[PDB]
């Protein structure tokens, strides 16, 4: 039990932190992120030439830099939603051959992947998806729409979860690898949005696009749990960044309240302002020890999934209220944009719903502690 | 079989027997399959492999014993 | 002690109600609102020749039924800033002459009042205001920067509070009606803000500004104690309008979480979703309780301070949670513009900055508490 | 619309706060509470010689201040227990021989009576009583276990809920008058509990207890509805008390912290205290006024089930922050039973549980916001 | 960084969940934990013949062990404010002959050591002691009464922080050992206090008492700080404890919530029910990561403070909220003594109190992080 | 009879009929019977007295629709 | 004159007199101003109308004091 | 002493000097020593030993700046 980063290790983070400064969709700025190598992170050498193939609590503290000295979220996150939901149960299901094909441009950012499971009737409940995929000799025909899809309009492959057996329930679901020049594809424009702008999300329509059976992930059946297990990657990885972030917020509103004077004092010296910002700080200690510790727990092949269920908890609720909590501390300057402040409570309010609400992560913790 | 009633169902579904199809009625989910596995651990010190989650052993409490009982 | 409406009262709201459906800045909402008397709902007929003249009562009932009714927050805020910050001292201050020059325009909208007392260094604190006004003969000339004007750039009138004697401390300022063609005004352009998009919000600079005398309102050295008075009216009826939108926030949860279905249920019969909305109705009821206390407490020529403090704090917070937790009911669609849900969060958070932060409020409610 | 109290209900509730001062189970004071006409409050003249035949707000308004002033709030709450929960159903379902037999020593608290419906198995859920009534000629034969019944050691009466028919469900159980002297009751010993002291809390067995019919209350199968009743007396009218608690909290903690000096300044001066106080006379301001509302509401004949929930809600919560605020407050001292301040908690973290738990009143909110 | 326990520390920690079941003042128990080794983890052998010279993170883990199968929490709490309040100033700022002489008896709990600072008016500042040092000769003479001191009436030895500088201000104190049998010591009888009931508290006075100079701990004016390093001591290793009780009652929730039923099922089936546990076994996750945290920080020589205030902070804030949610859990079972839950909340609300207020804390925050 | 299935019981109960017994399976119970007063209101004028709420009436929906055309 | 060094300053300004300039030195404020007339109130019966709110009055505990003859 | 007054006075002590007794008058103490310290370890570059944290060197700007410069 120790919380020492090796010099490696610390090395890797100063160099994110340094980073962050040399920064429609910022396609400049996702190809800079690509030459630093955050699409890389975990993905061996054997399938990708400069892959870093780091490990998990190495690969989450570069993010977490990231996190804190990039101020586009949104990008961050888009760039998180291809590697965590796509390239990794690509990496962990694909044939060879696939992964051999598809993690070289993956893990440069040169192909962007989205992830594609929700579906106008399915968001926290995934046990019946209307989208279809059809044996037909050696293809599938796949058939539905997808309604939020993070990298919908740029993505040039889908991570596609489709009903292949009804009957089968659970056990009835398949990953599919479907590549954005297979007909029948449509997406609709990026929604607007309420925060997290850089990332899109769109409408995407299967109408009976027919794909070759070597772009399955896994067998039939297996779609649920490929799905749960890029949830396990997602849930703990992704939200990486916005501890960094809230680590900026942080500092922000430290800085502005050791400045920010109001009748001959520094508003720090009330503490309304400054016993606001210890629970900001406390928070954050608590949630990034509780990333530290699912990213942890997740190299140790037992179940994680509670330790990174109540991260993803921790992180998504301790963002709100740091986004809310700049703002207090600011004032009128937090709440107008040139603040630069107000885009963390635009950007946290997404962070409670995506990856599963807040809600189901309660789920499934209680599940984990044994309740039924 | 008495679990999947206690634990998993708990009020009611008292019809449930050996040829109920878990999958196909819902009663074996994400959720209740962490259980489930949890208790074929503890019960009978089986910790089913994952190539052997699959419609064809989880269909129904006999084809689920049967899986168990090789293992 | 009763909670009747009259059956003239309840005609009213319904009218309000009702209203809400007829509806750059925008001018034609804004005239729409003054056709249906929202500037002038407390002016007496005296000064105004459609001037309701109702009491506080009947007046925060009608703005809480357009809160309710008008989905343009943004636009009842800027009618309610000018009515409740400028017209409401001009009525209590101003000369017969000014208030008979003013008040009829006024409470048509065809002119536009903006209150400025925040300046770069004067937000919470606005015992030392660095806008100056010197006295020469029959004029004053007025001199300095207002920092977060709303209604800046539309303004006709602006009431400014400038140091007339600075050895006079809290009783050393002086209120003015500044005309909007006075040479020396410059007025930036509307700030990009996080919400409330409809209510201009500006930077408004007075280069030696020279107004005559009869454009003070009250004394020299009363600026401080009528600004006082003016919060009292804005804390007090400014705040309906959050009342009526949390109204909107809970009757749109309620039927969407009686809509939504997640695996063969309603969501409304996961307690995660419909014990989270029993709170907003619980909070929502707490706050217009508290609406209606304060109201009728500031009808009875006690010190209505702390009831008007509590009221402003509790809707403005339980604006700020309605914001939010209607996010969290709607999902991805609620983080969607389209949505139509995600103003609220937008509005509210400058609803616990503006008027005085809710640090603000509690130091208001301490001191009439009796704490030292 | 109004919060005027009349000369004459200022002069009750005056008369209330004076009687504090003057004040095994404390059945003297009990006595004293009874020729105050704590008991007689809201019983008609018709019924006993002194009842007083107050309206719900009067009631409530006399119990608030008692609550003040009276520090044994479990006295109060044995007291409203009998009354709201015993004798108000008595009086409203009882036979008009029953009502003249009991309510004249009821109204005195010369006769006590307890209240019970809770079993082993039967809690937040009372649809399915295992305490039975089966009628034989002109009696009914009562069997069965009631597991926390306020007043059990000390009670003349209890007013018992019992299956009468299994296939009815919901409308399968009457409510019935069971006298002390009955043969075949046994009363344990008064459980050790957190707080409310004087208010006795007793396991109670029937035991082929025979009564005549004329001890029913309503007809037979009306027991869940006439329970529903007395728990909408109950919930509104009991929670009184805790609103008078959490003014003398409040009292309390102000006088403490502008006398308790922490280097060289008062702790009011200390935001950390001070806003801490703030929130106490919010949340308590909040539950007055929601009060205030149930009991008129209750006065109006339309459905007030929701304000009640509400207000027993608001209340009980608010009681267990105000509870552990002043513990807080006070520091050291408060922790100290000479301290005189943590009965609060104590006495608070019951006021969520009895009269249905803070759950339950939530799940009747949401029924009557009309969720699915 | 990881979050692995050695074999040896897992071995210990198992021993301390295993003795909990072999368990006026419970002198008994007391010397049960003397001999398992409780009194002596962290005093080197060097000092006391079988002191395990522990490190940090070893003995935190078992004295969180100590906390989860130990059920008197107050007995625990009395030992740790002995060993962490006394006998580790002993250890690192006592002379040699000092050590020598004290250490042994106080590491086996032979010898019992109460540490005295509060006193009538200093509680949370500290800056200003009444309790006066006078030097004469070889001696120096102690006047003053320390109004809350844990294991006062049980003492052999007070550690006492006694003004010896008044000119000198926060360098202007001194710490000593007092032995119990001094001349004019005198103690009141144990107060009655809300919880922790075999943790005894006392007021103690110091009448004129002599004690020989090398009684002293540190150089005389080092005083404020030698206190400052054993409550760095305390709030890191006291407050493991609780972390332990609230695995308890989390386990408690879990185990009630599967079992009990309400209409046919399980209350863990209630979102609000399963849903407040999930967050006290996220609060606890969090409590415990935050306690490790601070272990290894202070093991690393860099100023550990903010992260052991942090912990202190989180830890009894989050035991205040699992002794309240337990009994919510629990229902009226969980109030009544009997149903063994209630103790939590009891001892809880002391934990927010004693070792500084966490209004005492996040003002040490606030300082860490550099807010002015 | 379409509304008990879909706002009273949402998920199946797809066997349900005018001689389904309302009170003795649960159906009714005190939360739903305020929805379904609510809706016998709206849907058809009818403002049930108290007198008539009783297991003669409730039965099923038969005898509940025989309440509703009495009044 | 106790009560503003009491209640209004607490800690030291032990200083102050009947010619400490209270408004401008910042000692009467919008909050102080309101527990001042609060004592005003009790210790005097004195209610400030509000036409006598002015720096010529609250000038110093002097002037103040002056006022509260007056009246 | 430019620190002391920004930093840690804030508002005011402009009357403040290299004389002013620091502990004396409650300038220095466990909160503001932390600051002071973090100040001298950036500003100068010294991390004053625990040895040397006394009433002698901490009297006022004067003793202290002798102690920074032996260090
Ligand atoms: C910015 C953003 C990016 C996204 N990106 C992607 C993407 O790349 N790929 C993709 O497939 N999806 C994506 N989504 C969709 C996202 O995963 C869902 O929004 C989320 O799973 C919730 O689903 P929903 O919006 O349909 O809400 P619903 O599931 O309709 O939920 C509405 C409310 O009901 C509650 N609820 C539902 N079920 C339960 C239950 N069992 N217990 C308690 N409460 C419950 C919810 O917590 C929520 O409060 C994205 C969403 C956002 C906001
Ligand atoms: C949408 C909007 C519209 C506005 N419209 C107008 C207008 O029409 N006219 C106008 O004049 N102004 C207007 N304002 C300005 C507004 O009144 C101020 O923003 C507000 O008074 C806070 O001032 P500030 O922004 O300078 O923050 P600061 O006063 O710098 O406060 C920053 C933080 O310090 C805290 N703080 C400050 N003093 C204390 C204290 N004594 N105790 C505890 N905490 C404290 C605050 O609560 C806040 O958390 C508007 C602001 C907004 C957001
Ligand atoms: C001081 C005191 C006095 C009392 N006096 C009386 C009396 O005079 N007469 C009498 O009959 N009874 C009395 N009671 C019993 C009291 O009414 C019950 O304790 C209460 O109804 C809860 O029941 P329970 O204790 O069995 O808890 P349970 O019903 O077992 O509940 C345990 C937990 O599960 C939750 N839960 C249960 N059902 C639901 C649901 N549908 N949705 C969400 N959550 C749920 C609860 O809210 C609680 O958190 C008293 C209790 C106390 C503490
Ligand atoms: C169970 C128990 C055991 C104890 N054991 C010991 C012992 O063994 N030895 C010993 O010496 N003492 C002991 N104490 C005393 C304990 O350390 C104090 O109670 C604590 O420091 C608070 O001091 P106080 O009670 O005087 O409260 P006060 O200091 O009077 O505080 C009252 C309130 O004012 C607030 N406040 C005070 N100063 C500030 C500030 N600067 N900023 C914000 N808020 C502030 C506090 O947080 C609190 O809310 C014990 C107390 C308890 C309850
Ligand atoms: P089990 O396999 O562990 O399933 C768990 C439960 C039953 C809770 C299941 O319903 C579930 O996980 N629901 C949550 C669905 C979820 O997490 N959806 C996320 C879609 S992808 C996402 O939003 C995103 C953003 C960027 C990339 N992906
Ligand atoms: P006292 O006269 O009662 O003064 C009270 C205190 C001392 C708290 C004072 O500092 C104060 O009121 N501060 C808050 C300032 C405030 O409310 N500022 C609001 C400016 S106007 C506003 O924001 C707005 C929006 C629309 C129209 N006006």
């Amino acid at each position: 039990m120790n919380f020492e980063w090796t010099h490696e290790q610390a090395e890797l983070f100063e160099h994110a932190l340094r980073f962050g400064k040399e920064l429609g969709f910022p396609r400049d700025n996702w190809n800079a992120l690509g030459d630093f190598g955050y699409f890389g992170l975990p993905i061996p050498e054997k399938y990708a030439k400069d892959g870093s193939g780091f490990d998990i609590l190495t690969t989450i503290k570069i993010i977490e830099g990231l996190g804190q000295s990039c101020t586009d979220t949104g990008l961050l996150f888009a760039g998180a939603a291809h590697t965590f939901a796509c390239s990794m149960p690509i990496l962990e299901h694909g044939s060879e051959t696939l992964k051999h094909q598809l993690l070289p441009d993956l893990a440069t950012g040169r192909k962007i992947a989205a992830n594609a499971i929700s579906e106008a009737s399915a968001g926290s409940d995934i046990s019946n998806l209307a989208t279809t995929a059809q044996k037909e000799g050696d293809y599938y025909v796949l058939n539905g729409g997808k309604s939020y899809v993070t990298n919908g309009s740029i993505a040039d492959y889908y991570v596609v979860y489709a009903t292949t057996n009804k009957k089968h329930g659970y056990l009835g679901q398949t990953a599919f690898v479907v590549p954005r020049n297979t007909p029948g594809i449509s997406v609709g424009n990026d929604y607007h949005k309420l925060g997290l702008r850089s990332a899109p999300l769109n409408q995407v329509f299967f109408d009976n696009c027919t794909i070759h059976k070597d772009y399955a992930l896994g067998r039939e059946g297996q779609g649920a749990r490929i799905f749960a297990a890029s949830m396990d990657w997602e849930r703990c990885c992704l939200f990486a960044i916005f501890v960094g972030a809230m680590q900026r917020d942080l500092n922000q509103c430290i800085e502005y309240a050791n400045t920010r004077m109001q009748g001959d004092k520094t508003i720090s010296r009330f503490q309304a302002v400054s016993h606001r910002i210890a629970d900001m700080g406390v928070r954050l200690e608590s949630a990034r020890l509780m990333l530290y510790y699912a990213a942890w727990q997740k190299s140790q092949d037992v179940d994680n999934t509670k330790a990174v269920a109540m991260s993803k908890l921790a992180i998504s609720e301790a963002f709100v209220q740091s986004g809310i909590d700049s703002i207090r501390v600011h004032g009128a300057l937090g709440y107008l944009d040139e603040g630069r402040v107000n885009n963390s409570i635009k950007d946290a309010l997404g962070s409670v719903l995506f990856s599963g609400t807040s809600d189901i992560q309660r789920e499934l913790i209680c599940n984990r502690l044994g309740l039924l | 079989i008495h679990f999947i009633n206690n634990d998993l169902l708990e009020g009611a579904a008292d019809d449930l027997d050996q040829n109920t199809p878990l999958l196909e009625l819902g009663i074996l989910d994400s959720l209740s399959m962490v259980l489930l596995l949890a208790h074929i651990d503890q019960q009978y010190g089986v910790k089913i492999p994952e190539h052997e989650i699959n419609p064809e052993h989880f269909e129904n409490v006999a084809t689920l014993a049967a899986l168990i009982n090789q293992l």
